[PDB]
């Protein structure tokens, strides 16, 4: 995360790191007690499960909980050049007994309220700049949603950004998701306070210019996927 | 059973 702040334990109950042979690798999300929603691109090395460990707490040093993963699914349609169906689950091996600092995230409505302009967080572990290092505890941005069709200017996506996808960013840049954040969420909270994953990190042109957005996988586009696959509305 | 997050707000009318 660019221009985010170091978050604080137990404020994001639903964001684990996926673990790669060790290492942090990509965010995700836990939408019930014994699955992950992630991204694609985050298997596009390695989808063995016996490979990768999820871990809760905002320390990827010094991890609260360390969780076995017993499958991978990428959606069956990701096409890496174009980022398209950027979208993934990771199922646990143990169903996770939920707390107060670990438990899911809603996932939204088909017709959720998501306007241009809209205040989301977005969270993870990814570089402080483009292609750099990780960072070891938690971080969070709070970021506007930015239309697919603005995203699509000229000057910045021009047609790249399309129908299963969404962008955000700040009016002066410099607040978005960066390499290491690919799986983390984006999310906003209705008026009952109840949060939602809206988004998951996907791509963008390097990190937190303003022309240049970041875009994430619109989950409101892959609510039947995630439903099929898993058992789960929402 | 899902959602419960931090005391934090995401406003949209902020300047
Ligand atoms: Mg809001």
């Amino acid at each position: 995360i660019l221009g985010g702040t170091e978050a604080e334990e137990g404020s994001w109950p639903w964001q684990v790191s996926l673990r790669l042979n060790n290492a942090h690798h990509c965010g995700g999300s836990l939408i019930n007690n014994m699955w992950i929603l992630t991204a694609a691109h985050c298997f596009r090395s390695n989808s063995n499960p016996r490979d990768w460990i999820a871990t809760s707490g905002i320390s990827t040093t010094f991890p609260k909980l360390r969780m076995r993963v017993r499958n991978i699914l990428i959606h069956n349609n990701y096409k890496s050049a174009t980022h398209e169906n950027d979208i993934a689950l990771v199922r646990l091996e143990n169903s996770v007994t939920f707390t107060k600092d670990i438990h899911s995230v809603c996932l939204p409505a088909a017709t959720q309220n998501i306007p241009p302009g809209s205040t989301a967080y977005v969270t993870g572990w990814g570089a402080q700049e483009y292609a750099g290092h990780t960072v070891p505890e938690l971080r969070q941005g709070q970021v506007r949603i930015i239309s697919n069709d603005v995203c699509n200017a000229p000057h910045s996506y021009n047609g790249a950004i399309l129908s299963g996808m969404l962008c955000a960013g700040v009016p002066q840049g410099g607040v978005d998701a960066c390499q290491g954040d690919s799986g983390g969420p984006l999310v906003q909270e209705d008026s009952r306070r109840l949060w939602f994953i809206v988004g998951i990190v996907s791509w963008g042109d390097q990190c937190g210019l303003p022309d240049k957005p970041g875009v994430y996988t619109r989950v409101t586009a892959y609510l039947d996927w995630i439903r099929q696959q898993t058992g789960i509305e929402f | 059973e899902c959602g419960a997050g931090p005391d934090l707000i995401t406003d949209d009318d902020d300047k």
